[PDB]
């Protein structure tokens, strides 16, 4: 009602839409380093024996 | 044990108060977590 609204609103994604309105999945990778010993290291390839 | 930023667990399961037999505990787990531990309990 007047001065009353549902805060979430949809993106209404639809194919016949331009590049501006098209789904763009986002993956924000972050790197956390603390004083505890590190456990997520990196393949470290080697040499033949 | 927890000394150098790693948490170490040694263990051994031996057949049968405490006997006079000698047995050394083999290292099982060496976790890299770096939290401070000063108290503990047991879980039943």
């Amino acid at each position: 009602g007047v001065n009353c609204y549902f805060p979430l609103q949809s993106y209404g994604f639809r194919p016949t839409y331009g590049v501006g309105h098209q789904p763009y999945r986002v993956v924000v990778l972050s790197f956390e380093l603390l004083h505890a010993p590190a456990t997520v290291c990196g393949p470290k390839k080697s040499t033949n024996l | 044990k927890n000394i150098d930023g790693y948490f170490k667990i040694y263990s051994k399961h031996t057949p049968i108060d405490l006997p006079q037999g000698f047995s050394a505990l083999e290292p099982l787990v060496d976790l890299p977590i770096g939290i401070n531990i000063t108290r503990f309990q047991t879980l039943l």
